[PDB]
């Protein structure tokens, strides 16, 4: 019980740890490289007016919510793609040049298969360099490119908002869990283009236009996603963040550029940071019981705030679904922070509903022909967790329930996922050592959390019969 | 029982102790202390010279038992347990001035609240000892407040004076998050209620009054969490300038909206009438009634935050004006 | 409609839909069998005795706190609840578990009423 | 009297919106331009081993300061030169490679003309595109070549400790207030990789052996420079900082600049303003301390006196400008005088060079600026002699910060016409600074005939 409360303790750092878990170098290697998107190159003007009308039919929810104007997009395209047969410069071209291509990118990472291979043309695989294979190596392939023009044009440049939004059209791919020193940094320099641009002043005045308020709202919309990532993405390789200027909106009792939230709006970026803060103060601040009391009941008042919208199109099913999933999630933290912490009797069943819920979920989502939509990264890293506590107190403690969720759990991650090969296949293999350690401890102050004491030693470290005991240790 | 009851999880002693509202009280101030002590008043006390922990009625605090900090200290762990205190004709000044120097020279001076619950007159040495004592008196935010005569010779600052002993520091006023009073009858009528100074509030508590109007209240910045328990009928803002602003064109079920983005006109006029609601409310975003029987002035709200928690009444239930945006 | 509740023991009792969906847990997990883990035989009929009891019943909300400690204990729960301390525990930890509050807290003010009801001798045992 | 007080705050503010006052967009353009290092390029080694021995005995101070030991640049160099000759990667070497481009470079600004001109190789002139003008002009074709270089490979690297020595090698030149956006965004990545490193834990503790206790000084000296400079380009443009966190003569010139921020951010006293001047009195004589026996010990010290002596003339303009106490003009002329004599010793030595680095620029710009506001509102031939020395000696001397200086020279040359103006009481000269100071801040995001002449300017 104490001793259960203690190893719990030390999971959380363990899951931290688990959770901090090619490029090169030097720019000029994609000096002399083709392109993807000329008119012999790969991708077919005519093409590629598709993959953003498939776009904006399926994915709008992003975008939409931070420009103001969308016919602006097909009508920069065609300016874009006149100028160009007329060349067969400034900063307002080179802009939305990098945010035509990095919406593509996103259009391409949220794609099927079959379509794109469709789509692209044929002598240019004999060109460059070479199922879904194929489709996630072009997808890195324009990335990289990508990447190189834009971080030549991010620091020889004035500050416009329109960086920003690269960013966060980029954000949602597995760019930063592939790239995430990069990540941090060019983060770092969109904060601080946040913070010189006054996008803070979302406070709504007497009398404005409509235009005005539009303006306003795209840096409402902004300025919660960017509080969002940059708690989520906050590991200690960065300190610098921007969610402390944000406020929870818990309504504590024990307590100016300080934003207060509950004054402004209710477009759900606003929910997710909510939810967001919810995790926050689980995490890093005061853990009572009282505030979860509050926090649940806050929770389950959002969730029938969510389930009030209704099912009209792919983009409203993807974000609900997206909701749903957070606000389960962080329920099933909270009475895991109970069920730990403090034991109330029958959290542990009353906590695999949700999962169970989750399940079902993503299951529907597959059964849709949406497994496309499955892959935002959130979702994975929620799965990574799930599958780390439930092989934990399943190798601690017994429930063919348990074991049940966490084999279809991990045998859905295991079957389907190829895009995320390095950070599943280091959570597969460590996984597995921990099945190991199944038997072991199948075969008090254990030699098993003794073995977890020492890795946890070595983590932080990393971050700059005893005798068998330790040789299982080598062995994994 | 008594270990049958104590074999047993937290939340349904909570409840059963809320209800009841000894290794029962043990576990009964541990859970009290676990979750809230809204229920108990716990604070400092010394007979015969000799201290001791108090533990009391909210209301007026009269006296259950004390216990030793020892004793209440090998029941639980030791630390600097914040904890409270309040004044009385039974705690004036020279045990209230033993208490500040023992626990500057034996202990540490560990405690935030403090109480005014007698002392109406700010005289017979209670405010005489403790207005120079508030420096070694550090980790409050905390404050409760009895009388409309002590709120106005002391608090209300319209009514400004020179005399330094007298009243705080400013110091403290900046240190005091949290607030709490009572015990009067006509706050507002035809007052001067105005708070600009009392900054780096944060939460306010009333309870217990016959009569309330709100727009002679101004306050400062970063204070919005309002707590307000049971009175008589309260005066509102009046609104009916905004009221007069309004058409038919849109109300449907206590709502409105304009959908229409052509009509500017009119949506620019939604959003104009929209912010001169929250200018109202401005810095305010969270307001408790128990059940206090009247409102008066005719409202009309935000939307966003009935829709959630924010406007929280009771079923003080006799008023018709009701409306949102 | 009607729908089926495993006692855990294996015994498969029958309830009526709508008066278990007065349930909270119930009347999410459906949204016909379910199970019911550490949960006896007598214990789930007692609690549809009261459930059944108070169906047409109003109870006022989970936050009128002044409301709910205004306390009118019912004459047939009261007499209903002259058991055993075990079963009665049993009984309450069923009720948490399946989030129907107005038994719960009656259950808890008749406890309370024991151990206000009391008498210095059964402190002097302790 | 007031209404002196009252525009002496305008002036505050109007100096603040002073010191707030071509590089390609695709760094593509610059995707094959030429080298100036390579054996046959340009610049030959056995030179470049002149100029770093030019450089160690002349100008240690900075990286002397900042590493850990030295001999292992010329160690690195030559290590570079055997890779580079067997070559005809990794992060170490590139770094490495970097910081010896930084260091040459500032080398470069603080050179005199006819010896790199001596040295620069003949035919790759002719190669290339090209008195002080060719040899500013080199400079900056230097200095492009290395960001194109650095820009790079900075977001491409891990968080290292040398992007910081690179940074600060590269801070004392005309970069910071020619590039200043750059400048400020490369900053702030720095300054994340501050937070990074921890190097806040300069503090020492005991048993730690010697190159545990070099690299907590070479951590200290970088932390507080750094903090230094952010302090000191710290516009609008920029609002992340690290001249928050706080409250060897490293931390005295940072304590001077905490003082500098105390005057100009917050509280006016006076007994603060009493404290803080003996204070600096304190550390005046801790200053004189230091005996003078080589360049690098008086370039050092010339810039200590300098900066006591700045901010003993804003400590002193302070009370002088909020409370006016009587004499404190000439108390605060004897100080810019006590400059200039400093100035006048490192002129008649021959080492003008070492005058050039911008803070001296950006002091007396400040102190021309008030000089002339109170020459033109008051009368004070002393003022007007110090201003007028301040200003030919500007003009005659400064080549490398040609726009900014010039545009404060014309702007300064429409502000003598003011002074006929008000030559020939809510005055219209005030109403007229009230007038530009919100041009400037809209640029930022017979009054009849008063507004013509502003016409015609």
């Amino acid at each position: 019980n104490l001793y259960d409360k203690k190893l719990f303790n030390i999971w959380n750092q363990y899951e931290r740890l688990w959770i901090h878990d090619a490029f090169p170098l030097d720019v000029s290697e994609y000096n002399n490289t083709k392109d993807f998107y000329g008119y012999e190159c790969l991708f077919s003007k005519e093409s590629i007016f598709k993959i953003l009308d498939h776009s904006l039919e399926r994915l709008g929810w992003l975008y939409f919510g931070f420009f103001t104007d969308i016919s602006e997009l097909p009508y920069q395209m065609e300016r874009y793609w006149n100028e160009y047969e007329s060349m067969n410069k400034s900063a307002d071209q080179i802009l939305w040049d990098l945010v035509l291509r990095s919406v593509i990118v996103m259009t391409i990472y949220y794609m099927p298969a079959k379509s794109i291979l469709s789509l692209v043309d044929i002598d240019a695989i004999e060109k460059y360099p070479l199922e879904l294979k194929k489709k996630y190596e072009i997808f890195d392939y324009c990335l990289r490119h990508t990447l190189n023009k834009v971080l030549r044009t991010i620091f020889t440049l004035p500050p416009d908002v329109r960086t920003l939004q690269i960013f966060l059209i980029l954000s949602n791919t597995n760019f930063l869990q592939i790239y995430p020193s990069l990540g941090n940094n060019i983060l770092v320099h969109c904060i601080h283009l946040a913070k010189v641009l006054g996008i803070k002043d979302f406070k709504l005045k007497i009398n404005d236009s409509g235009s005005t308020r539009l303006q306003k709202l795209s840096m409402h919309n902004i300025w919660f996603r960017l509080s969002t990532v940059d708690y989520m993405r906050s590991s200690p390789n960065k300190i610098i963040a921007l969610h402390t200027d944000n406020s929870s909106a818990l309504t504590r009792k024990t307590l100016i550029d300080s934003i207060d939230v509950y004054d402004v709006e209710s477009n759900l970026e606003v929910l997710r940071w909510k939810i967001t803060s919810l995790d926050r103060d689980l995490e890093v601040s005061e853990p009572s019981l009282k505030t979860l009391k509050a926090m649940k009941e806050l929770l389950g008042l959002l969730d029938r705030k969510t389930s009030v919208s209704n099912d009209a199109s792919f983009n409203t099913k993807f974000e609900s679904f997206f909701l749903k999933l957070q606000c389960n999630f962080v329920m099933w933290k909270i009475l895991r922070y109970e069920f730990m912490q403090y034991g109330v009797t029958n959290g542990l069943q009353k906590l695999c509903c949700p999962a169970r819920r989750i399940i079902a979920l993503v299951a529907n989502f597959l059964k849709e022909d949406y497994f496309e939509y499955t892959t935002h990264p959130f979702c994975v890293h929620i799965l990574c967790v799930i599958a780390g506590f439930f092989s934990f107190y399943c190798i601690f403690h017994e429930a063919d329930e348990v074991r049940d969720l966490r084999n279809d759990a991990v045998g859905l991650l295991k079957l389907l996922f190829d895009p995320l090969r390095p950070v599943i296949s280091c959570f597969f293999s460590n996984l597995s050592r921990l099945e190991e350690l199944r038997h072991i401890w199948k075969s008090l102050v254990h030699p098993v959390m003794y073995v977890l004491k020492t890795d946890i030693i070595k983590l932080k470290r990393n971050l700059e019969s005893s005798d068998f005991l330790e040789v299982v240790r080598e062995f994994n | 029982d008594t270990k049958l009851f104590l074999s047993l999880p937290i939340d349904i002693r909570y409840t059963v102790y809320f209800f009841l509202g000894d290794i029962i009280l043990t576990d009964r101030l541990r859970v009290c202390l676990q979750y809230e002590e809204q229920w108990f008043s716990v604070q400092w006390i010394v007979v015969s010279g000799e201290l001791e922990i108090g533990i009391f009625t909210t209301d007026e605090q009269f006296l259950q038992v004390s216990y030793t900090i020892n004793e209440y200290c090998h029941l639980l762990s030791i630390a600097q347990q914040d904890l409270r205190l309040g004044i009385n004709v039974s705690d004036i000044n020279d045990v209230n001035e033993l208490c500040k120097e023992i626990q500057h020279r034996w202990l540490f001076d560990t405690v935030s609240y403090i109480s005014f619950i007698n002392c109406w007159d700010l005289d017979h040495e209670n405010v005489v000892s403790i207005i120079p004592c508030m420096e070694s008196f550090n980790n409050l935010h905390m404050l409760r407040i009895e009388s409309k005569n002590m709120f106005n010779n002391l608090i209300n600052t319209q009514g400004v004076r020179e005399n330094p002993g007298k009243t705080i520091v400013y110091n403290v006023r900046q240190n005091i998050f949290e607030l709490e009073l009572y015990t009067l009858r006509d706050l507002g009528y035809k007052s001067v209620v105005d708070l600009q100074k009392w900054e780096q509030l944060q939460c306010l508590s009333l309870s217990g009054c016959e009569f309330i109007d709100l727009n002679n209240l101004i306050l400062p910045q970063h204070c919005k969490m309002l707590i307000l328990k049971e009175v008589k009928y309260i005066i509102w803002w009046d609104l009916s300038h905004l009221l007069k602003r309004i058409r038919p064109q849109w109300i449907i079920n206590g709502q409105v909206k304009k959908p229409t983005k052509k009509e500017e006109e009119e949506e620019s006029e939604w959003y104009n009438l929209y912010l001169e609601v929250v200018q109202t409310y401005q810095p305010l975003n969270f307001i408790e009634l128990h059940n206090a029987k009247r409102v008066k002035g005719n409202l009309i709200l935000p939307a966003r935050l009935v829709t959630e928690s924010r406007i929280k009444i009771s079923n003080g239930t006799k008023v018709d004006s009701v409306l949102l945006i | 409609q009607n729908v089926v509740l495993v006692s855990v023991e294996g015994e498969r009792f029958v309830v009526d839909r709508k008066i278990a969906e007065r349930s909270l847990l119930l009347k999410n997990y459906l949204q016909i069998v379910m199970p019911v883990p550490n949960v006896r035989s007598s214990v789930l009929q007692k609690v549809i005795e009261w459930a059944v009891h108070h169906k047409d019943s109003n109870f006022p909300d989970e936050d009128d706190d002044d409301s709910r400690k205004a306390a009118p204990v019912d004459p047939w729960d009261r007499e209903f609840l002259k058991v055993d301390q075990e079963m009665l525990y049993e009984i309450i930890l069923a009720a948490n578990y399946l989030n129907i509050k107005p038994l719960l807290d009656a259950g808890c003010k008749v406890v309370a009423e024991m151990i206000r009801g009391r008498t210095p001798e059964e402190i002097r045992r302790t």
